[PDB]
């Protein structure tokens, strides 16, 4: 059933598993035409599919010619990420291919289930979490590719970087729902927080800096105030 | 003008026969109901003053052989059974008309309800869902699961509906993903209609058999082949004109004659919403639309 706060550590057992965001997929900036009615230009997009124990993600890039000439394209961009998903899945080797799908947007579960039909061993999960997956795009090599893209590709990450090499896979999503919770709550100043300094550099294989387990722990304490503050400013409290 | 003979009525019941239905007492001189409509198929049904569970009734066609009900004292139910001596059918039926010991069947002549209701319904194709070969007649009850609902245990007591089912290999074409789920045309017409059914006659006769067992029997998985039937017609975008016209007469009759306190268990607010207001259709049911905002705007 629903993936919530109760079976939270089935997300780090050894029964392969992903989790699909489709939040950026279809993305468009809003604008005046020259007879002032409004219209929308799309800009490049991608599917978030990762797996929560390794770190592996699956970043689909959706080039704006995939909208050319359709239309309903909020609906298409659900039964697009679907596709996309199933066509990823039946790349995978057998022994990769997951046992659950978690989507973290209900309105993707019909979609993905009719195009996993295929598979009716690979159980197609909601989510009762509110999960940050949309600030994947504050990220900054994340959003280098896909706005660069000139045609669909799929590029490999390791969202974790080399994080599992010090910290379970618990604390690995722990902190990555973190940091992407604070850079979607205020994008500037989590920025502020793990960009100021320099020296702490991102390796060029990695995505965050290369900070020690010292430097991690002051991080964190300032992304968490940083997620109470703005819920202060916010509800004024 | 034909009739069904009863041996005997030695338990108090309420008979149906067809949307008729009269009480009977304990041991009450009853035998039986004369004057049936020749050229419809017809429902004898029964309801037990004290076990108002299961409801229960055969599907009979007097065309097709002399018919009778006697109660088993063993099994504790009225037990339709053919009699193949015609002489000794005749005879009985004969002293039990002269007594005048049988109702009859109440058509007013104005009345075209009952061949509305039952327009496609054919026994021989009623016996491929109720599947009991030795018998000209189909038994069916509150209590019969269907095939499908088996799917999700006794196969040979099971109402073998078509299997409709929307997140099915069967319903969706590879690569038509999107296009199959949101206009259901392919499936209706090309699996359905052309594969299964063969026609559409026989797509309203298995409708309107399984909204008969609904009604009569509060047969649940009756209910849900009836709204299935509906929603995938609804749902497509391509249907034949004759076809939409023909399933607006079928439904307003169902509806028409539904009983006003079954409404809440027999109807489906959410398939009759999306059919009537969301759906490809929802312009094209005119009577059916019209009669549902009288009767029940509450589930609207
Ligand atoms: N007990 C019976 N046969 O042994 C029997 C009783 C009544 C009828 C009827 F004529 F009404 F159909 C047929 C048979
Ligand atoms: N051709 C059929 N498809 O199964 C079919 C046609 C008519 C009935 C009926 F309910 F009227 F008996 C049932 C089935």
């Amino acid at each position: 059933g629903a993936m919530n706060s109760s079976n939270y550590a089935e997300l780090f057992n050894n029964d392969i598993k992903l989790f699909v965001d489709d939040t950026n997929v279809y993305r468009v900036t809003v604008h005046k035409t020259f007879e002032g009615n409004v219209a929308t230009k799309a800009i490049n997009g991608c599917i978030f599919t990762l797996n929560p124990k390794t770190g592996h993600l699956f970043l689909k890039i959706i080039h704006t010619s995939v909208w050319a000439g359709q239309k309903r394209l909020s609906q298409l961009a659900k039964w697009k990420t679907a596709e996309e998903v199933s066509a990823l899945v039946r790349s995978l080797p057998k022994e990769e291919q997951p046992k659950q799908i978690i989507v973290t947007r209900k309105a993707m579960l019909d979609p993905l289930e009719v195009h996993m039909l295929d598979f009716p061993n690979i159980a197609i999960r909601p989510t009762e979490l509110r999960l940050p997956f949309s600030a994947a795009m504050s990220i900054d090599k994340l959003s280098d590719v896909v706005m660069k893209a000139t045609e669909p590709q799929m590029v490999l990450f390791n969202i974790y970087d080399d994080w599992l090499d010090r910290i379970s896979s618990y604390t690995a999503f722990s902190r990555l729902t973190l940091l992407l919770r604070a850079l979607k709550t205020n994008e500037e100043s989590a920025k502020m927080i793990l960009l100021s300094d320099p020296t702490i550099t991102i390796k060029s294989y990695h995505l965050w800096p290369s900070f020690t387990d010292e430097q991690w722990i002051t991080i964190e304490s300032q992304m968490r105030d940083l997620i109470l503050t703005e819920y202060g400013r916010k509800y004024n409290v | 003008m034909n009739t069904v003979p009863f041996t005997s009525a030695p338990i108090e019941v309420t008979i149906g026969i067809d949307q008729y239905s009269f009480n009977v007492k304990e041991n009450q001189p009853f035998h039986g109901i004369k004057d049936i409509p020749i050229g419809h198929v017809h429902v004898i049904h029964f309801q037990h003053a004290d076990n108002s569970s299961m409801r229960y009734g055969y599907w009979f066609d007097c065309r097709m052989g002399n018919f009778y009900i006697q109660y088993d004292p063993k099994d504790g139910l009225y037990k339709m059974m053919e009699e193949r001596d015609g002489a000794k059918f005749e005879n009985i039926v004969h002293n039990f008309k002269e007594r005048q010991m049988m109702v009859s069947y109440p058509k007013i002549d104005e009345d075209d309800t009952w061949y509305n209701l039952t327009e496609f319904v054919q026994m021989d194709k009623i016996r491929k869902i109720v599947r009991k070969d030795e018998n000209q007649f189909s038994y069916v009850d509150s209590s019969m699961t269907t095939v499908q609902e088996n799917e999700l245990s006794d196969p040979a007591h099971s109402l073998n509906y078509t299997v409709i089912n929307f997140k099915s290999r069967e319903a969706i074409r590879p690569g038509h993903e999107m296009e199959d789920f949101l206009d259901k045309s392919y499936y209706l017409n090309t699996v359905m209609l052309q594969g299964i059914f063969k026609n559409s006659s026989n797509y309203f006769g298995e409708l309107q058999f399984a909204f008969l067992n609904a009604m009569f029997f509060g047969n649940y998985g009756s209910s849900l082949q009836w709204h299935a039937m509906i929603e995938l017609i609804c749902s497509s975008a391509t249907v034949p004109k004759h076809m939409l016209d023909k399933l607006d007469e079928i439904l307003y009759y169902q509806i028409k004659t539904l009983p006003e306190q079954y409404s809440d268990i027999l109807l489906n607010e959410r398939v009759w919403n999306i059919c009537l207001y969301s759906s490809f259709q929802k312009n094209s049911l005119h009577n059916t639309e019209k009669i549902m905002e009288n009767k029940y705007p509450e589930l609207l």
